[PDB]
RNA sequence: GGUUCUCCCCGAAAGCUAUUUAGGUAGCGCCUCGUGAAUUCAUCUCCGGGGGUAGAGCACUGUUUCGGCAAAACCCGAUGCAAACUGCGAAUACCGGAGAAUGUUAUCACGGGAGACACACGGCGGGUGCUAACGUCCGUCGUGAAGAGGGAAACAACCCAGACCGCCAGCUAAGGUCCCAAAGUCAUGGUUAAGUGGGAAACGAUGUGGGAAGGCCCAGACAGCGUCGAGUCGGCCUGCGCGGAAGAU
RNA sequence: CCUCCUAAAGAGUAACGGAGGAGCACGAAGGUUGGCUAAUCCGGAGGUUAGUGCAAUGGCAUAAGCCA
RNA sequence: GCUCAACGGAUAAAAGGUACUCCGGGGAUAACAGGCUGAUACCGCCCAAGAGUUCAUAUCGACGGCGGUGUUUGGCACCUC
RNA sequence: CCGCGAUGGUAGUGUGGGGUCUCCCCAUGCGAGAGUAGG
């Protein structure tokens, strides 16, 4: 489960998700998993999809997650009232743009990337697409 | 030097300040009413920055 | 490989977006001595031949107005998420 | 019958239906197979 | 454990480019030498930029460093 | 808590600072009346300015993945991320100058009289909260407050629009034109068959319309292929529908 | 009371928002003139990556750092 | 000459109890119930690790994903002091 | 005096309007950064 091994600070503002990614090409591997949608996604689904992905490739080729949880969500616990400062680090997340490429495979043919990227995107909050490498 | 006619199309209610403050410019006071103003950038300028509630007959 | 292209008349953000709105997408020829020409493309067309990867090793002919120039794909600007291009940059062969 | 909001073919011989504004899998060989949408 | 903060200090530019101003008005008020002093112009003891003469505020970029001057041109 | 006749003109605030202060009060801000005074003020155009936000980027400060290299450091190539990162950097906004037109001086100062210092919702930019709340806290604009009329069935705060009085005249705005109910059972070309329209997602499916390109195929394709006589297969993109869809008078 | 961020590229801007500091020190650690330039790695490389009496930010080689 | 630090500093000089209580007020502000919300709760669904001699789907459904209800624990303080 | 860089596209954004409104789109104006040709 991917976690910034140290951080500069404990707490971040909420902020924005707006915009198009950057990293939109397959950079590394033969194919790739983008989204197409706008979310979060947390070190667990991450974790769960990349789990998936490689069961289905038993061990064969390479594989690369191109995105890192390394932005930290806040929870208040149950019966507290607002304010009083705010509440207490429970989970990573990766904050996910149209057209980020979020994994990557070599090593396997296209039909079982395929297969493999299909049983990752199942465990995703987000909607993606199958994409290969270009020569541009 | 020629003239233009400027008229207003839409009420300056809920409009920006500086929108009502440019009306007041080109001498505008109510919808329908029709204004002669000379031909230049500075008033083509004022036009221009309401030009979603005023029409030309240039 | 012989692409068909229009010059363009409009340019910019409003333009480029009409354009592609429209099924066709921008480009531009540049190098040489001769200035850069803006050109508008077919997108279903020109989609279907770069899927071929001789397209971006190749010389090409865009043929503007009734001129054929001799060309190279420089650079591509892809949709972030679609199957679909949003620009080419053609180098003066 | 599986009644699911996700039906599908599960061998050769099922078959997709659209039967009075319902999607069913029929299955020829496997009475386990056959499904409902719902 | 935090809940606290400074006064605000109403530092920046005073007068910009181009504006008249007499001798002994402050142009900007900074933290360091963001901006140095040209001609015309001393700097106090808190990095303050002042005119030393009436005239028109102008920013400049000269050195080797590239720094960012203020002068007067004298009316 | 209550505060008694009439008409005319203007018309707030619910903020800042301080307060044994927090539903009080004071100065300032905003209202009003008077007096005085500059092309004083505003809009636009042009000119002179400083930006470090949006975006971007990764040299720096951190964070991050892969490869290479090698004391797994370092270094290099490749990939991202940042409110408290910046070797870049807008739009706007703001300050100043000049010029015209327009505006009942709209500006500033001084003086008489205040009220107000519980704000609300909506848009945009954010902190907080669960990008929960008709939540909470700032910035900024709008409306309500203190604003009627028309629209949104009904509906302070949304849309249109600012009611001096009278008219059994006319034109329009938002929104509408089959009947309730004023106005098209209007015209032309399409789509939908779900009453979808007139709640609800991941995901599921020979629903149905459009588009570009493929594979196979009269050396006979697609089930029959121990057969006869033209289409056939299944991806891609897209329009509109279908399931997913349980609540108490 | 100070520094940064929130703070929307002038100023200002709230919350029992996010992070840290102060309630001193120094007759030199002040004034001036002259002189000098760091970290770190292995005389060389490197160029401030150090230093600032003490937080943080903006500054500082003409050095504001450092010595007489 | 002030940790007058509650730092614009009521006095030179000050702690508590009240279920024995009392007055002026407030739905400006809590307890009940309503409302808004739905984190939590409860119910349903998607993917299929696997279990189930064999066999993912008779039955159960790990890692994760998407909803529905208003239904628990709560949040808010809009109605009523 | 003080050691880079078009064109085109993209991002953002003022004003007005719109949507399926955590985010976008349209009209109009402004228009990067990075990168490319090149210098
Ligand atoms: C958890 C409690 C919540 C409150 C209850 C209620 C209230 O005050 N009730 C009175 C009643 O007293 C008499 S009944 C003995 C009266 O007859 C009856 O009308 C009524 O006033 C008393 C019980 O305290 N409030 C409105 C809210
Ligand atoms: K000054
Ligand atoms: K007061
Ligand atoms: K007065
Ligand atoms: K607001
Ligand atoms: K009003
Ligand atoms: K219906
Ligand atoms: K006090
Ligand atoms: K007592
Ligand atoms: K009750
Ligand atoms: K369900
Ligand atoms: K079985
Ligand atoms: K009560
Ligand atoms: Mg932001
Ligand atoms: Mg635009
Ligand atoms: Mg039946
Ligand atoms: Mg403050
Ligand atoms: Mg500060
Ligand atoms: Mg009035
Ligand atoms: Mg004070
Ligand atoms: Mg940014
Ligand atoms: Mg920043
Ligand atoms: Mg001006
Ligand atoms: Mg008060
Ligand atoms: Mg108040
Ligand atoms: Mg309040
Ligand atoms: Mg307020
Ligand atoms: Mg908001
Ligand atoms: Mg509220
Ligand atoms: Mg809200
Ligand atoms: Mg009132
Ligand atoms: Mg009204
Ligand atoms: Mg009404
Ligand atoms: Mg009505
Ligand atoms: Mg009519
Ligand atoms: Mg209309
Ligand atoms: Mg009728
Ligand atoms: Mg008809
Ligand atoms: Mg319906
Ligand atoms: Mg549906
Ligand atoms: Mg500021
Ligand atoms: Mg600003
Ligand atoms: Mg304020
Ligand atoms: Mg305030
Ligand atoms: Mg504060
Ligand atoms: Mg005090
Ligand atoms: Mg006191
Ligand atoms: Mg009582
Ligand atoms: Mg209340
Ligand atoms: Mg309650
Ligand atoms: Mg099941
Ligand atoms: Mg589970
Ligand atoms: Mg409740
Ligand atoms: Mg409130
Ligand atoms: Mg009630
Ligand atoms: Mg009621
Ligand atoms: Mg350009
Ligand atoms: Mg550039
Ligand atoms: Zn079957």
């Amino acid at each position: 489960m991917l976690q910034p091994k140290r951080t500069k600070f404990r707490k971040m503002h909420k902020g924005r998700n707006r915009g198009l990614a950057q990293g939109t090409d397959v950079s590394f591997g033969s194919f790739g998993l983008k989204a197409v949608g706008r979310g979060r996604l947390t070190a667990r689904q991450i974790e769960a999809a990349r789990r998936a992905m490689t069961r289905a490739v038993k061990r064969q080729g390479k594989i690369w997650i191109r995105v890192f949880p390394d932005k930290p969500i806040t929870e208040k616990p149950l019966a507290v009232r607002m304010g009083k400062g705010k509440g207490n680090v429970e989970y990573w997340v990766a904050l996910i743009q149209p057209g980020k490429v979020l994994y990557e495979m070599d090593g396997v043919p296209e039909e079982l990337a395929r297969e493999a990227f299909k049983l990752a995107a199942a465990k995703l909050p987000i909607k993606t697409t199958f994409v290969t490498k270009t020569v541009m | 030097a020629k003239t233009i006619k400027i008229t207003q199309t839409r009420s300056a209610i809920g409009r920006l300040p500086k929108h009502k403050a440019t009306l007041l410019g080109l001498g505008l006071r109510r919808i329908g009413h029709t204004v002669e103003r000379e031909d230049t950038p500075a008033i083509r300028g004022m036009i221009n920055a309401v030009s979603f509630m005023v029409k030309v007959e240039e | 490989f012989t692409i068909n292209a229009e010059v363009r008349k409009e340019q910019g953000k409003g333009a480029s977006r009409r354009l592609r709105a429209a099924n066709k997408f921008p480009a531009i020829i540049y190098g040489g001595k001769e200035a850069p020409l803006a050109i508008e493309l077919d997108h279903d067309k020109v989609m279907n031949m770069q899927a071929k990867a001789e397209f971006y090793s190749e010389v090409l002919t865009i043929v503007v107005d009734g001129k054929e120039i001799k060309v190279k794909a420089q650079d591509v600007q892809r949709h972030p998420y679609k199957p679909k291009l949003q620009h080419i940059d053609f180098v003066r062969a | 019958m599986k009644v699911r909001a996700s039906v599908k073919k599960l061998c050769r011989n099922c078959k997709i239906v659209k039967r009075d504004g319902v999607i069913r899998v029929i299955c020829s060989a496997e009475p386990k197979h056959k499904q409902r949408q719902g | 454990r935090n809940g606290r903060d400074s006064e605000a200090k109403r530092l920046g530019v005073k007068r910009f480019g181009g504006e008249s101003v007499l001798a002994g008005s402050i142009i900007v008020r900074q933290r360091g030498t963001k901006f140095h002093a040209g001609a015309n112009v001393g700097c106090g003891r808190d990095h303050t930029l002042f005119a030393k003469a009436d005239g028109k505020v102008k920013f400049e970029v000269k050195g080797p460093k590239n720094r960012k001057f203020i002068s007067i041109e004298a009316e």
